[PDB]
């Protein structure tokens, strides 16, 4: 289908591209109760979550959420420049739907 | 801290990636033997390279300093680079270690035992036909938080690796006399070699740990 | 949803934040029966555990516990500076609920 | 059983090799629904996907699809030179069947 | 519960602590049938296994065996010093129950 | 139990040891149907495979074949010297049963 993150964002409702061109400032991770998630920030203060697996997610997304938390952690610990995040702007903080790195 | 060192070199960033850093003469890969001698390294004449013989590659304390040395050696080059480098315990103030017998004190240079690994290189300016370019290309292999928490080696760690001949008066003076390898002053040349090999073994262990742990931080156990 | 580890920790009882601002001093790992866990220390003596999974954890926590053991092993190794640990202070040692990493 | 990637590709219809000998320029992954996929690009403008898991795949491929996205991810992060890519040219972007890596 | 590798070892019959303070010299793994295991050695000859999963292991140790083999592979390639190993001394090689790494 | 890779191989009739003492020259993995495998080569031309999972394999080998692919990839990227390979030589290319690593 889509060949880039911007075009893939255009397929879904309630989404927007954030352009960072910057490494992740911090990585939070929680195994607590109903908050099995990860949060990341950048130097500009911008904050993003990978969502708790829930009823908003179809079954094929289950594995892809676990992969995204794997991706953020290694990007943080190798200082990889992240280009964009396509997110869902109808949640607080914005829920990562995708990531690109260049 | 986050201080940088600078070095003009003809070898481009493509070659540096494949070499695992900016190497000494004869060393092809960082983790791959060769003479390692600080005294012989600093005396070595610069023939088309900034000093990189006898186990060390040399650097400059500033950008201005690296650029003027780059125009004395690599003026012929239509394209050479000035590498920005992080300070770390592989690195040695040559004027402090060798002391009064520092061959070129005015140059104020700092030399990396075993080459400068790729990940220690912050970035590089291009230098098109004598002219320094403003834009600084940033190395993806660089790890800012790791190397900004390290400094150069203190002279105390380097006095024993100084590498003077056994009949040299340095070994019977201070501060080198309390650090002399067995056989030096009062088997020296082989004992400074092996001390230099162990030093590079233990520093290489430290950069493998940082870089190869980053590479394995994607592992997820719960997915079989 | 909380924007940070401190707000996340407030949503739980029998709990507390630790500000370390330091890399992990030691990593310990066990597969021995009923003791399948991780233990970390810091230079100032403070010890922490990732608990053995049991009746106290719900099913969705099981994937995050194993994730947390990964994070700690490889944060130890990369010498990554941990800002904070939200923990449960009614276990000995205090058991990790979340970690944040910065600077 | 094939001795290399070129021969692996010759056992399948609608496939082709791309000799690149270059690092991945950009890596992209998505967790959006019906779009659980990775897209890598190169400096020459070539674009490839790992396909969304669907009815075109048999069961033994599921674990290999997950594996390939892991492989594409660290290759990108380490600046690893990819020698070749076997891909299906009946998909747009062309879909990765296999990767090979060398100096 | 235990706060360190020494006190943890002492909870189990047939165990000792090994104080290495040294990187692993060799890593060996096998996928051959009935020998699905790992082996590490140190420079002068100390040898250790992670056992084939079997009837001597409760269900909860199975996930922890897989992890331990990962831990030793990572430690091997990173040249990370290992502080200690708790081991069962009733197997040859000594079967690893735990591992600590300091610094 | 085998004490090393050489012992492991002598327990099976249809295997041999190759001594490489050299890093992997190329790593190759495929997600294509019925060819979900890996293939490494060394600079001397020696080629080796991690076989597609099949009916020759019991259930406990399944997890271990996936471990081996993980191992070959990360060994390749870190340029870790491979010491020995135990391999089944009733297949071309020779299928890997074990691997040892050492400098
Ligand atoms: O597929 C997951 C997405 O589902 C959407 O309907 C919703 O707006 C988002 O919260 C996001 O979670
Ligand atoms: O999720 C694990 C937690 O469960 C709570 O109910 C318990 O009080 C805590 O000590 C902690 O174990
Ligand atoms: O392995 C999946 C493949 O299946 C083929 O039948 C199809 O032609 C390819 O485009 C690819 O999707
Ligand atoms: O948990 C596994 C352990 O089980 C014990 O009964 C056995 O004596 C040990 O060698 C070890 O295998
Ligand atoms: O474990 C897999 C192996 O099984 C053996 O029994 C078979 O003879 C070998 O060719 C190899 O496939
Ligand atoms: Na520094």
């Amino acid at each position: 289908t889509p060949q880039n993150i911007t075009d893939l964002c255009a397929e879904y409702h309630n989404t927007q591209i954030h352009t960072l061109n910057d490494k992740i400032f911090s990585y939070t991770e929680s195994l607590a109760g109903k908050r099995e998630m990860a949060i990341i920030t950048f130097k500009n203060g911008a904050t993003f979550q990978v969502e708790v697996p829930g009823s908003q997610h179809i079954d094929s997304q289950k594995k892809a959420i676990e992969r995204m938390k794997d991706t953020l952690r290694i990007a943080y610990l190798t200082e990889a420049k992240v280009e964009k995040l396509c997110v869902w702007n109808n949640k607080t903080p914005h829920a990562i739907a995708a990531i690109s790195m260049a | 801290n986050d201080d940088k060192l600078y070095r003009a070199d003809s070898r481009p960033p493509d070659e540096i990636k494949q070499s695992g850093g900016l190497m000494p003469r004869g060393q092809s890969e960082y983790f791959d033997q060769m003479n390692i001698n600080l005294y012989d390294h600093a005396r070595g004449t610069q023939t088309g390279f900034v000093r990189h013989d006898d186990g060390y590659v040399s650097t400059s304390i500033s950008l201005r300093s690296a650029h003027l040395v780059g125009q004395t050696i690599l003026s012929g080059h239509s394209t050479y680079y000035i590498y920005v480098i992080a300070t770390a315990p592989n690195m040695f103030n040559v004027n402090d270690v060798l002391g009064a017998y520092s061959p070129h004190p005015d140059e104020q240079e700092v030399s990396a035992l075993g080459g400068i690994p790729y990940s220690q290189i912050y970035g590089w300016y291009r230098v098109h036909f004598g002219v320094l370019d403003e834009q600084l290309h940033r190395n993806r292999g660089y790890r800012d938080r790791y190397y900004s928490n390290l400094d150069i080696a203190p002279a105390a760690d380097g006095y024993g690796l100084a590498g003077f001949p056994p009949e040299h008066r340095a070994w019977r003076e201070e501060p080198w006399i309390h650090h002399a390898p067995p056989g030096c002053g009062n088997t020296c040349d082989e004992k400074t070699q092996s001390l230099g090999v162990k030093f590079l073994d233990e520093y290489q262990s430290k950069v493998k740990r940082q870089i190869f742990s980053g590479y394995q931080s994607d592992i997820d156990t719960h997915n079989r």
